[PDB]
């Protein structure tokens, strides 16, 4: 009667099969996307006119849309693109980072963080101005001279796939250039997201909690290691694991630049390397929700 | 007798384990081709079954349960 | 019955070869998603202190370019128009399909608004301080052309010689010395509209400020730039209005407006009070030029 | 998140 189980176990053949028919639909589907690229998206942002030094400047000489805009912090810079809020809280609002589909690839080399990536902005259809932004990251560098040119306050947003949005507000924000692993440095917190970069995680006590905090942490990409988690072990680093271009510190309590999880709730069972990559702030949402909308801009505070 | 019960607990953690790198693979690859939405002229619409592996990976931890005859 | 482990055995052995060439594959893919959407419009590298200087300077294609009048603050986007000729226009204006707003205030007017594209397809306006420094540089004499064209696909210009436009602190006063001519008529001398024997005078534009309805600065006694719902240098009002409504087709009337304004985009030497244009184009250029 |  030992020869009803083996028998049985026989739904080993079933499984196996599914995985050699998803197996199947998998490698149509790359193939599909394949020729799909062979062609490319394009915008036509026709410019503005008006134009400053950032958004703030822009807004008050009438820029009162918010859209793509030129600007230039500095008359040894040359002029580049970004997308301004004017909107959002009295606007002027320059847009460092966005998430809202899942457009684009955020798990990059340090060169692609250092320089910028992703889409600054597409059309509004029938317009032909691109008033509708796009998920990027403006380069570290750009990020960096932009803190430093004095006071910047910094607004962090996000939504859930639900409706519900929460800030996080830090009216102190600077980040140093490259030679200084463009380290992250904050204060003055309002919001109603939590302090993560501040306080790290409010759910884990003791020094997990304390080990999740970005504030002063360097920048790290896969390909670059400037985290706080020592080990010789070339697999073990925030950035491989995790998925982003962050202040990580072993490693973290927000990981905006995670990967874009549909829907929302995701699982270890999902990941990767089995970790909370994901778009995540854990003061608000847990660890294994990936918001639907995630973003970072910042003002002059003036 | 019993020299062939390994080969199929064997053969249990191995596809468990092939189940699992499956559901990962189907998983990164969404996002991988969603992430070309803003690259490309268009993106495949698709839709992921988790159901189904899950449906799966709940029935196979369900045979891992067997018996050698202890 | 130890044919079962022989089928499955090897189904999951190359099935699961199958994924280590799949996550290769996807890898590949991967590369291709890097770039961002293609943008179309560019900025040509050629720089310099308007657009007859660029073009001096071996530019070639009509075109966004940057200019800093040697008196600017910060370097600034224009859209260089050029010819097979040398000639370097810089536009300060267009119009062309009502997909701007023109009601716009003090700043707005100042600063400028609009969008300017690489194949002069979109409306807009420089602003106000950025054409008066490059009508006002260091001593060369700036010519004005206004080219327009009705809902027929007939144009018509206007020229306008030592055409310059006035610091902040006198409302950026218009003043040309002499209409140099054109199939448009001189609108900005004024037009007879018999309204009252003083028509003319009152319609008159050479030495007008600028003016928003949120700054009055004309001739009348209530505010033309907030009846019309523009900025322009009126008197009281107008003989020459290209920032008005833009009107389609370019019929329009008194049932128009609540009020019966003869708003729009008019230029009385060259169509009725009521014929609003298609497209308009006001450039500049140095006088010693053509 | 954290690293044990
Ligand atoms: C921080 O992390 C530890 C991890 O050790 C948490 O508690 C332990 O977690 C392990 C998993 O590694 C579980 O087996 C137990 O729940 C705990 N066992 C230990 C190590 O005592 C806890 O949240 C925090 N504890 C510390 C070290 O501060
Ligand atoms: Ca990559
Ligand atoms: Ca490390
Ligand atoms: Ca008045």
């Amino acid at each position: 009667v030992n020869s009803n189980i083996p028998t049985n176990l026989r739904v080993l053949r079933s499984i196996l099969e599914n995985l050699r028919s998803k197996i199947q639909k998998l490698e149509s589907d790359v193939s599909a996307q394949m020729e799909y690229c062979r062609t490319p998206c394009t915008v036509s942002c026709n410019i503005p006119v008006v134009s400053g030094k950032e958004c703030e400047e822009i807004i008050r000489k009438g820029g009162e849309t918010s859209e793509m805009y030129l600007i230039q912090p500095d008359s040894s810079v040359k002029p580049y693109r970004v997308y301004c809020d004017m909107n959002t809280e009295n606007g002027g609002w320059t847009v460092i980072q966005n998430r809202q589909d899942g457009s684009v690839d955020f798990g990059r080399k340090w060169d692609p963080y250092k320089q910028g990536f992703g889409n600054v902005a597409t059309n509004t259809d029938g317009k032909n101005y691109c008033g509708l932004p796009g998920e990027y990251w403006l380069g570290n560098d750009k990020i960096s001279q932009l803190t430093r040119m004095g006071p910047t306050e910094l607004l962090i947003e996000m939504e859930d796939w639900k409706g519900d949005k929460v800030k996080a507000h830090y009216g102190g924000f600077t980040v140093q250039n490259e030679a200084n692993k463009y380290q992250i440095s904050v204060n003055k917190y309002r919001g109603t997201a939590g302090n993560a970069l501040m306080d790290g995680a409010s759910q884990l006590m003791g020094e997990n909690r304390t080990m999740t905090i970005h504030n002063g942490m360097f920048f790290s990409t896969y390909d670059r290691d400037n985290d706080g988690w020592l080990t010789s072990d070339p697999r073990k680093q925030c950035s491989k694991e995790d998925g982003g271009g962050w202040w990580y510190n072993r490693c973290h309590a927000a990981n905006p630049n995670g990967r874009y999880y549909w829907g929302g709730q995701y699982t270890w069972d999902m990941a990767k390397h089995g970790t909370d990559d994901g778009v995540v702030w854990m003061n608000w949402k847990g660890s294994w929700y990936s918001m639907r909308k995630m973003s970072m801009k910042i003002r002059p505070f003036f | 007798v019993i020299e062939k019960v390994q080969h199929i607990q064997l053969l249990q953690k191995n596809v468990r384990a092939q189940l699992v790198d499956m559901k990962r693979l189907e998983v990164d690859i969404d996002i991988k081709i969603r992430s070309c939405r803003g690259s490309c002229s268009r993106a495949l619409a698709r839709e992921v079954d988790l159901k189904d592996y899950e449906d799966q990976q709940k029935q196979l931890e369900q045979v891992i349960a067997k018996d050698l005859l202890p | 019955h130890d044919s079962s482990i022989r089928y499955l055995q090897e189904i999951y052995n190359s099935n699961n070869q199958k994924i280590v060439n799949l996550k290769e594959k996807v890898a590949q893919l991967e590369a291709q998603c890097q770039e961002p959407c293609k943008d179309t419009v560019q900025i040509h590298d050629i720089t310099g202190k308007d657009c007859q200087d660029i073009a001096n300077k071996g530019a070639k294609q009509s075109g966004l370019y940057f200019i800093k009048p040697l008196k600017a603050n910060q370097q600034f986007l224009v859209y260089c128009e050029i010819d097979g000729s040398g000639n370097g226009w810089t536009v300060f204006q267009k119009r062309l399909d009502g997909s701007v707003d023109f009601k716009k205030n003090w700043i707005q007017y100042k600063e400028g608004f609009g969008h300017l594209s690489p194949t002069g397809t979109t409306e807009f306006w420089l602003g106000n301080e950025k054409i008066h420094l490059i009508s006002t540089q260091s001593a060369i004499p700036y010519a004005l052309r206004v080219e327009l064209e009705d809902w027929n696909g007939r144009t018509s210009t206007a020229d306008y010689a030592m055409f310059k436009v006035g610091p902040e602190a006198d409302k950026y006063r218009l003043t040309y010395a002499y209409f140099a001519g054109g199939d448009a008529g001189d609108a900005f001398d004024g037009f007879d509209f018999g309204d009252d024997p003083s028509d003319k005078f009152f319609t008159s534009h050479n030495g007008m400020q600028f003016s928003t309805w949120d700054n009055d600065n004309d001739k009348f006694e209530g505010n033309c730039a907030e009846q019309d719902g523009s900025g322009w240098w009126m008197n009281k009002c107008h003989a020459g209005h290209l920032n008005g409504v833009y009107y389609q087709g370019g019929t329009y009337s008194k049932a128009s407006t609540p009020n019966g304004y003869d708003n729009g985009i008019i230029w009385a030497t060259w169509k009725t009070r009521w014929y609003s244009m298609k497209k308009t184009t006001m450039k500049i250029i140095p006088f010693n030029r053509l | 998140a954290h690293r044990p």
